[PDB]
Order: C-alpha cells, then structure tokens, then sequence
C-alpha cells in the first residue's frame, strides 16, 4: 500500500502543560475518510483517545481526556491535528493517528501510523551517567556491562565497540525510578580468555540532550 | 458537502459500517409518498413490495428532491443499485436498525420523476439470487416542495 | 463505558498449534466488534471486523466467531510472524474501548539461567549513591523471582528490574535486576547476595561478592 | 423431498387469538424453498389464500386479514407460525401449511409456480366451546357380508381418526362424515366388511383418536 | 382479487372418457396458473403448474391448456381413483386465488346395496339415549331411501343421516343413517326395522332385530 | 462512481449518418482523455480514435479517418463520434471510455455498456418460427428454428418459462440475404413426448412479432 | 500500425491454477503496454499498465511481467470469475492497437456429444426454401467438426453454424448446424446425413433420415 | 488553462504517461540558467546536482516566466513537489525521454525570484528515501522577459 | 560484509581509454550502497577523488577530470566501471574501488561520512612500452659453514615492464620472515627487484623453498628453485 | 577545491608515546571529515567520520577533534602496527579532497643489521646483498671490486618499516657485463650503520 499516516509534535512537557500532534495523510482522498487517535502508556495496551468525523462537523473523546484535548482536521492539507493542554501524568506514552477502514466507516481501523511518543513529567533534560558493570574473576563464560543512570527522557541508543560486537548483547527496557529519572542497563556474554587480552567500549547516545560517552569497562584492580 | 456512506458495496456489508449503527434519520420537512414495485412484464414483484418500508418519504432540500426507502431484511440484501433512465444515481445508507434488521437508503432523483429502476440481489442458500430488473414506481410525480394536487 | 475482558491472557504455544483466545462484553454488542494485531515495538494493524469479517490482506487461517457477550479469534496453523499481543475493540457505544491483551510467546524446552552479580563501580561512589546490578541470562520461562541479601537480611521497595523481548534465535528471556541504597547505608555491611528460583534449577541459585578485598 | 405436519389447538374463543404451528419435517434446513405460504380451506370447500413468510422474515399478508395476521420464522428450531387475532364464526376453517414448487435449475428460488408438498391440514372450530370427549359403543354384527363398527357419539369439536387394528385392516373400512346433532354436539360412525369364516377367530380393535381433548379409547365388538 | 371462474362445478362421466374442465379469470393472468387435485378428506396435490407444465410423479393423463385467460385441465382416460375435486390458482397479483373447484363423479353400472341393521349395545344401556345404525354399505347412484319403521309406524326429526365420498376403487357409495330416541322411549315398542329403496332393489327389502335373541 | 453512458446507436445503411453520443459523470471532465472503442459481433477489440482534455488534438486510426469525427463539450459533460459514410466492417459494439487518471492519455478505465450500431441495407422483417420434430427410447431432443429476422435481438423461452433445463439457444448467424436466423433446443426424457406438449415462445421486440409454436411427434 | 500477436488464443484450465498467456509485438516498446479483461455480454476493464503496475480495485494475484517486444500476464491462483478474454494493447505510439485476445474456459474430463437430426417441416416448404439442423448437444471441448451428406455426397459453402457459451454448471458446449437448400434442390434427392468428428468418440457418429417419412 | 499533465502523484508514475512520452518540449523563446542545488545548511545537494540537467531553462510567455528542469534518473524519483516561500507552486511534466531515463518539468514562478525550495525523494532498497529541504538558488533573478544583466 | 575486487588491464598508451571494471561480488545485490566511489593514488602517494555513481546510475565527475571520466552500472553482472580517456604520463597512478560508510541505523542511504570498505587497488602505468615478462635467477643459499644458524635466500625477478609482480614464498604457506622489496627502475626502461626470506640453518636438508612470481600484465608465471649448490 | 593541509608530515616517535597529527581546511567544513590509515601495500582503512565517531573493528586508541576548521587525529599510546600514512578527507564540498598524508615512522632501539652477499648464477651478471632487519634507515652500501669503489654501478631499494619487529631491510643490486664479471677476482659488499662500531664485510670469489 500507498496509504500514509506520518505524526510529528510529540514531545517532553509538564504537568499543567501544552503539545500540539500533526499528522500528514497521502494516497487516499484525506475528506472521505473517519481519523481516530489511538494511545499506549508504556509497558501496558491500547486505549482509544479520539475520533472525528469527514469533515470536522462532529467529533468524540474519551471521559479521561474530554475538556483538555481538541481532535481537528485540514482535508486541503491532508492533516490530523490532537490539541492537548493541562496534559498529566497518565497521558504519557505512544500516539497512534489511525484511518477508518474504509470511505465513511466509523470504527475499525486499518492502517495506524507508526506513533509519536509523548512524555509529561517535571524532570529537566538531563544526560546519563555511565557507570561500568565490571566482570569479576566454569572459567569458559564472563559477563560484564554498563550501567546507565540518572537521564531524561527516552530513548537511548547502547551499541558495543562501534557496532562490532552486536553478539550475545541484551540491552533491557528502562525502569521509571522515583527520581523521574530512567535508568537502563546493557550486558555482553563474553569469553572469559578474552577478558584480559580483548577492550570492551559501549557506546551511549542521548539525541534530546546531546550526551555521548564511550566507557571502557575492564575486570577490577583486584 | 455529504458526509454520509455511498453505497458502492452490498447492502449486507455497508450495515456492519458503526457510523450508521441506530442512527436517527428523522426528517421532519418531508411527506408520505405511497408506491408499488413491479417486474419488467408490469406484474409486481412480490419480495421487493412485501419488504420494503409502507410508505416511502420525500425530503425536501433546498436543491433536489430526495427520496428515503426502508428496506426490511437487510443482513439478507446483497446488491441494490437504483438509476433514472440508466444513470446511476447514488445510494447513501442513512440508517440500519439493529433489532428490526432494517436498512433506510437515500437516493437524489430529478425533479418530475414518475418511476425508478432497480438492479439488486438477496443472500439464499448461500448464493446469489438475482433480481434483473425492479419499476419502483411511485404513486404521483416526485417534485422538492408543497406542489402534489 | 462497556468493559471488555479476554481469558487467556499471557498464552504458550509452538509452530503448528490450533490457537483459541476469546474476548468478553459486559453489555449485548451484536457481531459489532474488531481484532487487531500488534507485534513489539510496531504499530497495530486490523485482523477481522464485523465480529467474523475478515480484513483485506490477512492470510486465510485467521477465524472470527461469535456474537452478544462472548467472543472467539482463532488461529488454524500457527506460524513465526503470529507471535503477538492481540487486541478487541467494541464498536456499539462510544468510548470504543479495547481489551487488556492476549500476549502470545513461542514455547521451548526449560533452561536454566547462567547467573552474574555485579559491584558497584568507584566512579559512582564519588556522586553519593550506589547501585548493585544482577543479571539473570538466556531461561524460559519468563517466571522469575530475584530476592536480594545484604548481610544475610531480605530487601524491599529498594529494586526494580526489567525483563527483555523474547529473542529472535533461542526463544529466551534475560532479567535485569538494580538495587540502589546510599553510600552510607552501602559502606556498613559487607556481603551482598543475589537469590533466584527457577524451574529450570532443582535449588534456588545464589551469587555473592565482599565489598572491599574479594 | 420435504414432508409438513400442523400442530394444535383445535379449539378457539371468539375475540382470542387462533395460533398455529408448522414443523417442517424432511429435507429442511429451512433454507429448502425461498418463502413459504399458509392456505385455508372454509366448510363450502373453498380455497383462501392467507399469506407468505419468506426465508428471511419478512411478510406479505392477503390485503383481506391483513390487520389480524401475523407470521415468525423459528429457523433454529425448523418452523414457521401463523396468528389470527379478533377471531368470529367467519373462520372456521381447515388450515394447510404449504411450500412452493420451484424451478428446473438453481432451485430453490424466488418463483410463483403453485404450491407442490401440502400439510395434511388441521381443522379449528371457533364456538363459545363445551370442548367434549366421546363416548364409545359397539355395534353388534350377526359366508360373505358380514359387518360390524364403532359409534363415536357425543364430541366437540371435530376431526376424528378412526383406525383399525392399528392400521393393519384398512380394506372395506368406510369413516363416515359426522352429523351435527341439535345436542350441539357432533356423532360419527365408523365400518368395515369381512369374511363370515373370520369372526368367532380374528380380533377387531378400533382406535379412536380425538384431538383436541387428549382421548384415545380402543374397543373391540364380539357380540 | 382476481375472481377464477371454474366450469362445470359439478361433473358426472364414465370410465374411459374424455372430461375437459375449464377455469376463466377476471384479467389477463399470463402463465401464471396451475391446476390442484383434491381427494376426500385430503390435502390438495399441484397436477400443473404454468399453464401446461405436468408435476412429478403424476400420471401422463393429465394435460393443461396455454397462456391468456380462458385456461383448461383435460382427463384423456378418465379412470376410479381420478374422484375428488379440481381447483384452478392464479400467480399474477396477489393474493394467489383459488376457483370454486370442479366435483368430479365417476359413473358406473347401477348396484344393490348391501344392508346391515345394527342395535343398541350393552354398553350404552347406561345414562342417556338408545341409537340404532342402519347402513346401506356399496351402491351407486347417491340418491337411496331409507324408513325406520317401529310396529309400522313411520318416523321424522329421529335420525340425521351421513353419506360417504365416493371410493376411489369400487366408485361406489355408503349411507350411515342413525335413529336416536330416549330409553324408557325404547324399552317400550317390540321390533324395529329399516326399510331401503334404491334402483338396484326391484322392491325395497328391510332388516329387523327384535332386541335381544 | 464515475458513470459514462452512451445513446445514438441502431441500424443504418451503406453510405449513411449515425451521430453517438456519452454522457459523463462523477469526475471532473475537463481534466481525462476520451477514447472511443469498437468490436465486431464474435471478434475482438480494435482502438478507434481519441481526444485531448479541450478538442486540442485528436487520434483516428487509418480505417476511420476522412470518415469519422471525435468531438467533446465539456460544459454539458459529453462526448461525440460523427460517423458518415459507413461500411459493412463498421458494424459493431461501440464503447465509450475514459483515460485512467487526470491527463492520461491511452490506458483506459473505465468504459461504458455499450451501444450497438448496425450498417446492413436489409429492414424490419419479423422472423418465421418452424419446429424441429423429434423421431424415435432414453431422451429425445427438440426445437425451434427461429428463421429470416432483422434486426437482433430474439428472446426465445419455452413452456413460458417453466422449462429452464437443458434448454440452448445459439447465437444467431448473419446469412447472405442480410436477415439473421436462431436455434434453440431442449433435452427432455421420451416418455413425456405424446403426453406433456412442447411450445416455444419466440419474442421479436424491434417488430410488433411474438409467436408461440408447438412442437410434437409425425 | 504496430502489430500486436497473443499466445495461446485458447486455453484449457482448472479453479486452483497457474496460468499464463503472452502478448508480443512486431516493435521494441519500453513497457508502454496493457492488459484488459472482458468477461461475456460486458463492457472492458483495465487489470495492467506499464506492463507491471495493478490497476485499482483489482485483486493481487494479476502480475504483469517483460520489457521490449515480449510481454507477460500471469494470474498465480485462478478463481471462477477469472474465465473470460484477456486483451493486451501498446501505448507507444498511434494507432494505439489491441491483439485478438486469448480465451480463457474452464477444464472437464472429455465427453462426448449426443448427435440428433431434425427434418424441414412442412410449415416451410411452401416458402419455397429447407432447413435442415444438426445438434450435437453437451461436449468438452470446443474442436467438432460437422460433415454434411446430402445422398451421400460432401456439402460445402451451404451450411452456417453457431456454439454456445460455455455451461457454468457442466461446462459443456453445444452446435448448431443450419444446411440451407431450395424446395427443388432438397425433393431431388433421399438420404439427408450429419457426420459428427470429435475426440470422444473413437469413429465419426452418423445421424441419418429419408425424406418423406 | 493548459492541457498538461500537473504532477500531483510521484514522478515514478508520471513518466509512464502515454501522453507524454518523447513529446516534443521545445522553446526557441527562452534561455539558458545555471543553478545550485543545496541543503538547508548551506551547503552542495549531492544526489540533486549530479541528476539535474545543466543548463535549466527560462521560458518566456504573454504572463509570468516559466522554469523548465529536466531531472536524471526519472524513473527512480518519488516525490517532486516545488514551493515559493510557503505557497505551493503546480509542477507541470511535459516530456519523458525514454531512451535516456529523464523527466522535463515546468513550474510558473514569480516576477523576481532568485530561489525555490523542492520537497522530494527516491526509491531505493525498496523504500523512500526522504529529502525535506533542497534549495534550488538560480545564478540571477528570475523575470518577465530579457531585460535582466 | 561486503567487498570489492578491480579488474584490469594495468597498461594503457598515451591518449587511449583507461577502463577498469569493480565487481561487488561479496554478499550484496549491489544496491546496498547509495552511490559507489573512485580513487586514485599517484607516485607521490597522494590521493585524489574520481567521482561518484549513484544506485540509480546518475554520476558526479570531478571538474579537474570530468571532461575525460564516465561510470556505468550493472545490475546484473554485479559490477561498476571507470572509463577515463585521452590519458597521459600525469595518470600513472593505483585507482581504488570504495563505497561509502552508511549510518548504522536506517540505511543504506544518501550519507557523506567517509569509505568504509575499499578495493585492494590496482595499478596502471601510461607508456608505449611493450610489456615484458621477467627473467627469473635464483640467490645462493648458505654459501659457507660460517653460517650463523639462521642463513638467507631469495630470487632476484629481473627484466620486466610494467608493474606489479605477487610474489607468493611456497604455497604462500611461509609468510613468516619474508621481505618483498620495492622494485627499482633501470637504464633499460625495465624494472628489477629482489624479494628474500631468512630461515634457520638445519633446515635446508629437511624443508624445500620454492618462489612463485606471478606477472598478471604479462600472463607469466616462473617457479624457480633455490638451495646452495656444491 | 577545498585545501588540506597534514602537521607534521613526517613523525618520529617510540612505543607508548602519545601522538596528536593536526589536519586544516581552507574553509569552514563543520563536522564532514574523516580519518584513514595506509598500512604499506594496502588500501586505505577509514579510522573516524563525522569528526569523532570510532569505526568497527579499529581499535580504541585512535581519538577525534573538531567541529570547525583544525581538526587533531590522537593515539593515546603507540604500538608497532600503526606504522604507515595517516589521511584526512573533508566531505562538506565536492570533490571529498584528502590531505597530503602524515608517515608515521616508530622509535626503536639501534639493531644491527644481518649482512648476506648473494653470487651470481650463470644466465647473465648483477650480484645482490642485503642487509636484513635494522634501524634507523641511514645505512650506506659501498660494492668493491679487487679493493676499488664503483661508483655509478647499483642501485638500491629499501622496505617499509615491519608491522611488528619495526625494522627496515635493504637490496643493494650491482649490475656489471659478462666481460667485467668474469675477468675479476673478489666482490666485497661494505656495509656502514650506527648500530655497527666498525663497518662489516661480506664476499665472495670466483669458482668456490
């Protein structure tokens, strides 16, 4: 298929706060066609937010969201708009813009677009703190890793020794600490004749904050 | 500016559609108009009289006259095409009544309209049986305002 | 709103099986209902409509079955791409609400996790906190429990953990557990353990290191 | 081949409402003819169409009862039903559940040819009732001729099977058209002819069956 | 309505001939008319459908006349089990009516009747009423006397009499006549009779009982 | 939907005029291509001509040209074809058809029902009717030679209907006289062949004709 | 004009299928080309242009395959509604030509044609011109071949013949051939005969009669 | 108006275009006009330069001076979409070399322009391959006729 | 993992056409690059950009060479080619086949980063001069018993125009010890080198040492034997 | 043509030194600019892009610089393999110009080196002498004949640097006709080095 849903706006915010998503519609006729917004906090499922009818005469919210949200629409630009002000924190998560099935249908919903995540939270943006998980010393098998620490918001990006090393690698979901911080961790299963002889580097990049680091982790001064 | 489903589509398919599920299609500026539903021989075709909604209704717009048929049955109709001459007019699907099982179709007709045909078909013995030829012909001439002798 | 409810839930099953999860109205919906499919990090995309309507595209094996309250979506032969969470929607009453899921893993013989517990660095020492990291590698199932020991004692609402996708090669999980305790609380005790049950160990596994001299 | 059977009652008050019931018996799924038709038949034999429902329920009602009758399609269970409500003596009649015949090629269908498999129809008086069961006595019989039967006296409404010997002996039998007695109440008789070589040997069992009023007496006739 | 008009209503004709029944309509009907038969206490049977088009299973001696509105059902060989009556139906415009129905008699050599008085039984000798059948059992034609007779006396407004349909094999009729009268009205008179006129008699021959014996 | 409907055709002699016309809807006509499509009765499509978005240029193949003119007026939604000077190898189905998308020459979707035209200098003749009598156990076939007609076409039925099964009408054949000639048949068992009678209802609508013959054994 | 040839012109197939069908032309065209499908008694619709991009609204099992002279249709699941004539045309230069098509049937095990013969009445003869039908009714496949014997001599240049439309529910053909003669002509001569060739039946059938009886 | 196909759907579909195949897109009542192709920040557009015909083309008409380009590799671009300021400009295609793979597009631009931005994109790997901004900046201002250094 | 091989010929007349050809042959379908890039390296061992092809066939030349350079593509075969005509002295020079380094996120795509992986070069002198196949004399082995325990050996490739020359010591089984020399240039117009490799003493009775000069403009290919002589 | 330019071009520096080339540009080229590697005989080897990202498979002791116009390329520590020349190629304008490259020559400890004096076989007359693994490179080869010096009659060639003993190796070849070669009785190959406290003496003599 040709059909196109592409979301843009989505973004960091604060409680009591503002955030305009866009949405841009190509390969159907845009003013013959429903449009629904669709939302995922992370971790858990699919709740309904909005829908609007062809051509904007009427419109439907969630009770969650109503009196806060406006759903909008622009057949002449092929746009989608979700106004969401006085934004909390159980409307962070993926914003999901989503076409009705077919010309004049209300309800079911094929195709999506690929979503635009929304977070609400008062934490500043601020860069991780890469701390090395250090491998101590069958004598075949060592894992060791990098710990990172005390950033905002998502995503980051962890690969190992420049993309080299991309075997045997986990890097975790992160975990919201009560900081508001996340926190995540990557780990490598290595071998262990290795350890001494071979340079392990993960490489950390944070695009919302501009924070690169490349930290070397080695088994302890012991 | 029209924002309800042109029927494209079999009737059994467009009634799923949510955006017409129990939807009212009240329409008060409008009349009775009485009809009967003939075969090509001038006989009537007893299924199409038998389910269909007595009588139909002409609502008046403030550009062309346009005309509601409630069609019983409607999980059970397959095709339904309507033409004036044979330029096909098309059918916007108002409402489908979910307990009664009972879709209300619109169609604009030219001012001065005696009788209208019907291409259609219903779901039987898992097959479709079709109906080549229906004369909706209506009881006097259908024009947009208060002009019926 | 109308509550919608679905049984299975988190579902185990291999290439091959004849898969039944159902979806639950508390209200009489008709055949008003849709499926979708979601797999990780992706979009949704519509399965069946209309209760059994089958969406334009999807392969054959995929049913739709029933109409009221109960509600079935059943996959004839299952395959590698099937794997998903998979969500309801009613389309009767406005809010349209969906369901909490039917998560669907790949089955697999039970193996043990390989277990690794980690200091904390120096570095971090300096900034005044400390987190002791336990990674648990390569075990099916997903049930786990890790339990940390400092000094012999249990700890509690001090660590949170993660649990990754299930992987593309061995059908695994990995575990991801973090401790974090002040500099102060850390320098005090001396051991610090890292408990696990599995049932892929016949014992419940400890791994140990003495802040300090090893 | 699709075989049609009615059920009760055979009894109404005026004003309440005649309601019947046809269960369709053979190849069914009752998606075996495209509409199906209920036919009355009044005591001058008369033929009077009453009206269709077709498979998918909906109806098309003579425009003469259009206002009092009424017609369900069951489909899980294989009927359909006929009502008749504001019911006078006009409608005492013997009432045939029936099925279209359809055509040479991709049938069942939408055709109006005639009517090919017919109930055997059951009769419904409408009276200010009694609604009464009968008494049954014998009749004394005495080579060749050699006769002897059952006087059914004193029942309401009608019909009546007479059977004998369970169905086994029906050659010579004549079931005789009741009489209406100034009692109100209805009488039939009931013979049949056999051997004089036949009687102080072979067993002769009337089975009297009367429907509405749940009555089935046998009897025998020596004398 | 469309009135059907169906000529003759009644039809006497003998074994072997050739019967034509017809069936008229108010308006034009098309081939839109089949043709039903109708044997006693029986439901009716389609013979002809469209006009002239013959049902399955039925016999090839029943022919049908083609489209307009006069219509008819022709018997080539007219045969015993061919009793009954036959009704024309219209399928053009609703509702499908009937006609009137063509009666259909089967004529025959004349036939004595054989005649069988009955008495009142043991077993209604309880509360009520004595009633003495006298049937006259295979004759022909359907015009047959009968007189009940008590001492010779004569009778009126005793018995109600009920006649059969004609058989299908024999075409042949019978003849149920039933005198009722009250108890201590029967335990009074001595011998009863029933006394039979008929075509096939060259006097009318009776049949007593004389209570008990 | 996008409608396209076509009047204008019927029959014509060698030499003479016939002016088609299409009627067009639910697209803006001003902004397609319109082509012209023919084909001859039981052969395959040949292009005819077609014409720019404004009557700017306009394509014929080498067949039609001197002959026929395309035209447009895209106030009133239509499309033309003056045919004169017309020839026995014009007869034929005549489409009408847009080009498939917004100035789009050559591909073409969709089309229109189509509107025959018939270049044959024979008139209006009603057809004789003539049965084809069955002769001597296990199935017997009959029919109807439908014969010396103008123009198509004939709807045959026989018993009125009623007799759907094993029933064939054939195409009609053009014969040297210009005059058209049918056959339908019908298999049924032979039992029924001196008891239940056989008549075929031939209807020819462009005369006042419709004869209804019997066919029986000699 | 450029000429555009198609391979095969008919083609035996089964529901379940994987058919294809070519289309050549006599000059180099880019993918400048189409595929359009008419089913029978209807108007065209396009599946392909570009010689490989689907038209909208048409299902995705209709490929388009070749680049220059030689160009490719393949439809990968055949389904019931797929039978019908398929027509490439070239888009590259005018006049813009179609090809002749190929046909597209469904396949049967082969059967064999009953063979009647039917007479001139003698409604016609008095017009002064005979008819005289063959039928070969109900066989797979299309390729008969119909020789008239007129006492026992070849006809030729006398006869037309017409097929039908293939049967959806036995998918059988069935002929008619129409021998025309003059009255004089036709009483000349006795044995009127129609020799049926197929592939069913292992000699050529003969249906014959004399004129008269 | 004019009867050129205005390109409203991607350029890879354009071509394919009966209509325009090998047509004739002369103009004698024009001139030659070097250009830059850039990024937003300034710098060289790589991909646009290299698969841009050199000279583009000034034709002068009775209104408003139209811009020819051809564009290399016609049947690899997706979407080409021309903008002044933030007004839209319609890009008409007026011929497609088949033997050389190159699409000729014409847009009216204003009196006195000296840049155009150009949305676009190409197909590659089986996926589109995005360029949000790219400047086209001409080597002087663009006008009515020549009266221009 | 791709890589990327250079074809020949390595000799070319003044004003004649350059033509080189580069197979992707290495697990690609040859669009897994955006564009694909030339190189050159000339005596004085500095480089000098050619030009850029895209995926899509559209080229980019260097204004210093672009009236004399062309590049094609080849879907089929795999492969891309460098044409470069009227040439001269000023283009003797090694010409490298590349492809740039792609983002490690979304791509390949439209990315000036750099050229990850590279061609091994080849190398293209520019004169009249026919080629020549070298004579090939061997370098005598432990000429004494004052050998100090480790004794060397060699083969001195003479006599040949132009360059390069492998040479590859037994099956290239012995890398170990080995030193090919840069070749030097004579009085003659022809090119001579030397190429050694220095083993242990007490291996001479026991393993056997072989050259194997390879001449790919030449189509020769000596083996030529060494042990002292007695 | 944006211009580049390489400090030092040449660079002389022992093992586990920490080493900082510098590479400009004639103009502003923001952060469009990578680094290579030319190990002798092989094909340039990309280092770092975009300015400071580290490439697959190279090791982490090569470091970045800029965004601007002077760029440094860094090795925290030097190890015997990074022998070899040192590129900067700019991709901000075209055409992607490189610099005129860094050698980088390792520091060792003075080695003598193995003098081996190789006769001539008898298919026509040079005689060869190599000198096997030493360091520096400023070695002097000095051919006799019957105790005299000849100069005009050899040349020589030199390798580059090893990849792991950071030594060099020389072929002195001096070629002579038939008539000179036979008609003369002692070829000596005098050999000068720092790493030699006297010059050393290798030979041969005709038919032994």
């Amino acid at each position: 298929a040709e059909v196109q849903l592409v979301e843009s706006g989505g973004g960091v915010v604060q409680p009591g706060g503002s955030l305009r998503l866009s949405c841009a519609a190509s390969g159907f006729t845009f003013n013959k066609f429903w449009m629904n917004w669709v939302r995922q906090a992370p971790g858990k499922g699919l709740e309904w937010v909005a829908d609007i009818q062809v051509d904007g005469s009427e419109k439907n919210y969630v009770d969650s969201v109503k009196g806060r949200f406006t759903i909008s629409r622009d057949n002449g630009k092929n746009s989608l708009y979700l106004q969401m002000n006085s934004l909390r924190a159980e409307d962070t998560g993926v914003y999901y813009c989503a076409r009705g099935r077919y010309d004049y249908w209300s309800g079911y919903l094929s195709p999506w677009g690929q979503g635009t995540l929304v977070t609400v939270s008062s934490a500043s943006t601020k860069g991780p703190s890469v701390f090395p998980l250090a491998p101590s010393s069958s004598g075949g098998t060592a894992a060791l890793g990098c710990l990172v620490k005390d950033y905002f918001p998502e995503p980051v990006t962890v690969s190992w020794n420049s993309g080299a090393l991309t075997s045997g690698v986990h890097t975790f979901p992160a975990v919201l600490q009560s900081s508001g911080l996340y926190s995540l961790s990557s780990v490598v299963t290595v071998p262990s004749s290795s350890l001494g002889t071979q340079t392990y580097i993960c490489n950390v990049n944070h695009k919302p904050s501009n924070t690169k680091v490349d930290k070397k982790v080695e088994p302890k001064s012991c | 500016n029209n924002t309800y489903p042109i029927l494209n589509q079999e009737l059994r398919e467009a009634i799923k559609n949510p955006a017409i599920k129990d939807k009212d299609h009240s329409a008060p500026n409008s009349r009775p108009i009485d009809f009967e539903m003939k075969k090509k021989d001038g006989t009537q075709q007893f299924y199409h009289y038998a389910s269909s909604v007595k009588p139909a209704r002409v609502i008046f717009t403030d550009s062309k006259p346009e005309i509601e048929l409630g069609l019983q049955s409607g999980q059970f109709w397959r095709k339904f095409e309507v033409y004036e001459g044979d330029k096909k007019l098309p059918i916007k699907l108002v409402s489908y009544d979910t307990v009664k099982d009972y879709a209300y179709i619109r169609f604009s007709v030219s001012n001065g309209t005696k009788a209208v045909k019907i291409v259609s078909s219903t779901h039987f013995n898992n097959k479709e049986e079709k109906y080549d030829y229906t004369l909706m012909e209506f009881a006097q001439p259908i024009y947009n305002s208060a002009d019926k002798f | 709103d109308i509550q919608m409810t679905q049984s299975p839930s988190f579902l185990s099953a291999s290439v091959g099986d004849r898969v039944t999860i159902t979806c639950r109205a508390s209200q009489g919906i008709t055949t008003y209902l849709g499926w979708y499919q979601q797999r990780p990090g992706k979009a949704p995309q519509l399965l069946i409509y209309a209760a059994s309507s089958l969406q334009s595209g999807v392969p054959p094996r995929f049913s739709g079955s029933g109409s009221g309250t109960e509600f079935t979506l059943t996959i004839s032969s299952l395959q590698p791409e099937d794997f998903a969470t998979y969500y309801c929607q009613q389309l009767n009453t406005y809010p349209y609400t969906f369901g909490p899921g039917t998560r669907l893993e790949i089955k697999r013989t039970v193996a043990a996790p390989s277990v690794f517990i980690f200091p904390p660095s120096d570095e971090q020492l300096k900034s005044g906190t400390a987190s002791v990291v336990c990674l648990l590698n390569n075990f099916y199932p997903r049930e786990a429990k890790v339990q940390w020991k400092v000094d012999n004692a249990l700890q509690s609402g001090n660590s949170q953990e993660s649990v990754t996708e299930q992987d593309s090669k061995d059908s695994t999980y990995s575990l991801s557990s973090t401790l974090t305790l002040s500099k102060a609380d850390y320098e005090k005790h001396k051991v610090y353990a890292c408990e696990v049950t599995h049932q892929g160990l016949s014992s419940p596994v400890t791994k140990s290191f003495n802040r300090g001299e090893c």
